[PDB]
């Protein structure tokens, strides 16, 4: 079983930046298997960000949020990163990324990984 | 008729430098690639990389040890495989194979025209 | 692009009650949806592939239903250990959204 | 091979297509013939020009470490000879070598230039360098030859070189490690080394695109290509 | 780092014998590699051009060709000078490793 | 033109057809491009081979003094590349020059050989010498190239090179002094520089030969070719 | 007017040879105009030899007679020749050659030239 | 191949007699013939082109006639100066032959 | 024996002038002929390769081409060295006759 | 750098021979065609024919007078335009143009590299 892993992380001053990240232990990251989901805010309220990450195309679920975020990945290691900047204090969460194996075009990316604790001060 | 004349053998006593002359005759001094190969006695040849005497470039395999660079005075008939950090824990006989400079490279690994060699201990 | 709603968080149950859940959407999604559930203190797990199919290791109480702007989740019976916040999603547009989570009281 | 005239007698000067050996590729078999090298210096050739051909390639390759495996981006002019179709192909596997050298003597050519090494971007018809020609044939033969061939070009290249794609996905590299998904309109299909040239793929952009299409927008289509599907 | 494997291991031999020698690339190459031979106590001499064409001044008896990972030197009608050690230099790429293999002897 | 590789790098090695410049002849216009020379020594070229082509020539020329203007008869092998048709052409005008040299760089080739001078008899496709080729392409490309092209030859040359004639009559020589009667079966016709290639003449060997023919055996037909006759 | 001319000639020992000949003064000998007729015996009896001379093909009217004759021509000069050999005494005549302009394929070669006096002894 | 005959040498005439001559042949010549005449002490001159046409400078008394194995020569009138040996020939085969010459006595 | 006719006859000239010179073959040739020029009191120097390509080290100002019987040298922007006598050597055949023609002068 | 050094001028007195040296330097002795051109003073150049020094062949234009052949010792740097039947009724300055031996002949009439010349009277 692949273990989706999370790293970040921890306290950030507001208006700051953080390269939030995840990794897939035991996984062969490749173009096969499409991509990875991305952190959702467990804090609630309710659901937040997902990323449309394709091995050849990082896409933004809600591009207005790009004022604080951008996305990139590593294939030499199974890793993915989030370029957090201009942090909003309302966004603190343990943040769950997820990587379900795609069902071909039906890229239903569940399979949540480890939590982290994003906080601000 | 190329004749890449070469320096005599020497015992070590580690930390030695030891430039090795490879002086051609019968040849325009900068018109062929120069070598730069060595082997422990009792051992197959080690490629050392090669030099483009027209420009003096290192190419580049022994830079991994960093032990060798060449002196390349273009007004003289020889070059020197300058050595550094020489140690008695790696004896070798140095040799000077000749390539084919100013051609498209379809090589044709250099011919071991020379020969002789320089033992070091 | 598209928005979604789900039946309210405050629902109440007892063991062996057949139950169902619903969601709504502002666009005719066709069958491009999925359902999942999560329990507090735990990462979420997916429940329904597409409009009806279920994910591996899902209990035999569960199948999806409906199409377009209206979907439901059929859950045969109830077990107290099966309480979870339940959710659903359209895949037809971006950003993707989930219906509000819901759970049933053991009452 | 000095013969009598190898020394300084004028020679002229165009690239010729390697496909004269019946060569065709499924895409990876082309890369099978090249790969990469090696810290050996690159070499270039100056030409009067080179041959127009139906099949040529555009390339970018990537490394998993983000380098990303780029072929050199030379300052030479990067226009290239008309080619009926080209295949841009892109992405990792990695370049352990510091450049994408041919193993076949396959000079890669564009704009009356060619090299022993593939460069980033613009198309690389592959070929060998012609040498010969009477010194005065330049006022005669060359009017139809590629130097003035644009003057004698027909209008049919508009149905010709215009008909090309850039959508191949080079997943992995080498004969023991690669796959070629083919994109269409953010759709993908399983590679088919048993089929060649985008006209086939065009059917997919007119048929499976018409139905069996990504009506479901959850992601790029990943068509499953069953051999039965390939057959029908 | 493609190794230049070479075989056969050194062999007994006599005059007029016809023999072959092969190199095995660690990875398929499909590209030129060159062979050398040497008198004992002497530097190797190129024997064949890396493209499987004989080096100038080499006797007609020498032969051989190959592709992929396999390259095979051939010699027909052995003569006393042919008991030289034979080699598989890497040819086409860095590092330019040098293969080792049979030489001939009689006793 | 030393470049980097002109000195000794291998070059290979076949003749190429001059018709790539849109060239065609009425027969004398071909000789217009050659004539004869001059007591300057002849030169020859060694080839791996040369191109098959639809149009080539066989020659013998005569002097009014009985010499008769013979082109040299070299001891080289005299087979030649397949050619769909050839035109043997013969007779005087005289060779003031001691050989029939080309003025165009038109090497005359047969059997992987060519020369700056036309020789007696066997056909001379005309062309230029290719130089290039990877040294190992000989095991690959050459299988379809003229060295092994007979292996890959189709059976269609039987309708091809088989379809030829030897009947042209070169009366007189040069642009101010020649005519080309065309024999058929001991029949002759007025030359037609406005028509080209024996297929046309074949109609005459199937039609005017069928009627308007030499039923009168007093001599070879001398058909009068009225422009109306040429037209119909 | 072209003058057909004749030369030979005169007394010949029997069983001998004679290169009997003619020429066309004022004429442009060429392939145009086809050819020339050839000597007929004026002695009679009656008609004798004609030759089928074409600029590209000397032909023999009665090849059995070739035991005494063969034919050749010169275009550098308007001349034609007869290779008489093995002479028959019955063949003495003044011998008239003739060259009418051809009527295309109707090569009606009249236009008799000068006489000569062939005799034997 | 083909042989020919002509009306006899011994014919007799007086001035203004219309006369004609004939010849015969062993093959159907069609129209490929010619006639000529000669006078003693003089070279011959051609008279009839083809089976009927006449050569330039021929008198208006003369035209050819007939075809195949039979031909004739029509001569309107007679003049004593027009006596000559008259002849005819097939052109259809080789060797070509002439009919025996004929002439008319002024009697 | 094709003569190399040449014209214009010698001409007055000045610096910056553009001029042409032509050769007329006695017979059409369609083949290369070469041109020379000379300082007075000196041997001629090849000026242009017989194929109408400039001799190496010749200034860009020099030009010219031709076919058949006509070959035309051109010079633009005359300079003081250009008052050299110009010639039409026969090029392609025996005897290799040498044409003569204009040179430039000022007075 | 070719320098075809040449013999001094002489007055005639007809019937003279007079070899004319043309000694190259800066050149392999037999590798280019040698000339062989002459002119009367006051006259355009006369082609004299040329020689192929590799084999010594005459080519062949002045054989019409028969006045010249060349001495061609291949072990020396010069050749001599041997002259015979020289007369004072045809004065000339001899010159030695250079051709391009061992090439296909596309000539390119020989360049008058030399120059100087030898006047005879």
């Amino acid at each position: 079983d692949v273990k989706l892993l999370e790293s970040g992380g921890g306290l950030v001053q507001p208006g700051g930046s953080l390269k939030l990240s995840c990794a897939a232990s035991g996984f062969s990251l490749s173009t096969s298997g499409v991509g990875v989901g991305w952190f959702r805010q467990p804090s609630g309220k309710g659901l937040e960000w997902l990323a449309l990450i394709w091995w050849d195309d990082d896409k933004y679920y809600n591009p207005s949020l790009k004022s604080q975020l951008s996305i990139s990945k590593d294939f030499s290691r199974n890793q993915v990163f989030l370029k957090i900047s201009n942090v909003d204090i309302a966004d603190t969460a343990t943040y769950y990324c997820a990587r379900r194996d795609p069902f071909g075009y039906d890229n239903a990316m569940g399979y949540w990984g480890q939590g982290t604790s994003v906080t601000v001060s | 008729q190329v004749q890449l004349v070469q320096s005599g053998a020497e015992l070590k006593p580690p930390g030695a430098s030891v430039k090795v002359s490879c002086k051609p005759s019968g040849y325009t001094f900068t018109d062929y690639y120069i070598h730069w190969v060595r082997q422990a006695p009792g051992q197959g040849l080690e490629w050392m990389g090669w030099i483009n005497p027209k420009s003096g470039e290192t190419h580049y395999a022994q830079k991994f040890r960093g032990w060798v660079t060449l002196t390349r005075d273009t007004s003289i008939s020889t070059t020197y495989m300058d050595l550094t950090r020489l140690k008695s824990d790696d004896t070798a006989v140095y040799f000077c194979a000749r390539g084919d400079l100013e051609t498209t490279i379809f090589f044709y690994n250099a011919v071991d025209v020379w020969g002789q060699g320089t033992l070091v201990t | 692009d598209i928005v979604m709603t789900q039946s309210p968080l405050s629902l109440s149950t007892s063991v062996g009650d057949r139950v169902s859940l619903t969601c709504k959407a502002s666009q005719n999604v066709g069958t491009a949806v999925a359902w999942y559930q999560q329990k507090p203190g735990q990462s979420p797990k997916l429940l329904i592939y597409s409009a009806s199919n279920r994910y591996t290791g899902v209990p035999d109480r569960f199948t999806g239903s409906g199409s377009g702007t209206d979907f439901t989740l059929t859950i045969s019976n109830m077990q107290s250990e099966d309480l979870a916040d339940y959710f659903c999603q359209q895949y037809s547009s971006y950003p993707l959204t989930f219906g509000a989570g819901t759970k049933l009281e053991l009452r | 091979c000095r013969d009598k005239l190898s020394s300084t007698n004028q020679l002229r000067s165009v690239g010729l297509n390697l496909e004269g050996n019946g060569v065709a590729t499924d895409v990876p078999s082309a890369t099978k013939r090249w790969g990469f090298r090696s810290g050996v210096p690159p070499k270039v050739v100056n030409y009067e020009a080179g041959e127009w051909a139906e099949n040529c390639y555009n390339l970018e390759i990537k490394k998993p470490d983000g380098s990303e495996c780029l072929p050199a981006a030379p300052d030479g002019i990067r226009g290239f000879p008309r080619c009926r179709y080209v295949h841009k192909v892109s992405g990792t596997g990695p370049c352990a070598g510091d450049f994408a050298f041919h193993k076949e003597g396959a000079f890669f050519l564009y704009d009356r230039l060619a090299s022993t090494v593939i460069y980033r971007g613009t198309t690389f018809a592959e070929g060998v360098v012609a040498f010969l020609i009477l010194p005065q044939a330049k006022k005669d033969f060359f009017s139809s030859h590629p130097l003035r061939e644009p003057v004698n070009a027909t209008e049919d290249p508009s149905s010709g070189y215009y008909s090309t794609t850039i959508r191949y996905q080079a997943t992995g590299f080498g004969t023991n490690e690669t796959e070629y998904l083919f994109e269409v309109d953010n759709l993908t299909y399983v590679q088919l080394e048993s089929r060649f040239t985008p006209q086939f793929l065009l059917q997919l952009n007119e048929t499976i695109y018409t139905s069996g299409k990504r009506s479901n927008t959850t992601g790029k289509l990943i068509w499953k290509v069953n051999p039965e599907i390939d057959t029908t | 780092d493609i190794q230049m494997t070479q075989s056969p291991s050194s062999l007994s031999a006599s005059v007029g014998d016809r023999v072959t020698i092969t190199c095995r690339a660690t990875e398929s190459i499909g590209i030129y590699l060159n062979w050398y031979q040497r008198k004992p106590g002497k530097a190797p001499n190129l024997l064949i051009f890396a493209t499987s064409s004989l080096q100038s001044g080499v006797p007609s008896r020498f032969s051989g060709s190959g592709s992929g990972t396999e390259f095979t030197l051939t010699i027909s009608s052995l003569q006393p000078e042919d008991f030289a050690t034979y080699f598989c230099q890497q040819g086409f790429s860095s590092p330019f490793s040098f293969g080792q293999g049979t030489r001939l002897e009689i006793k």
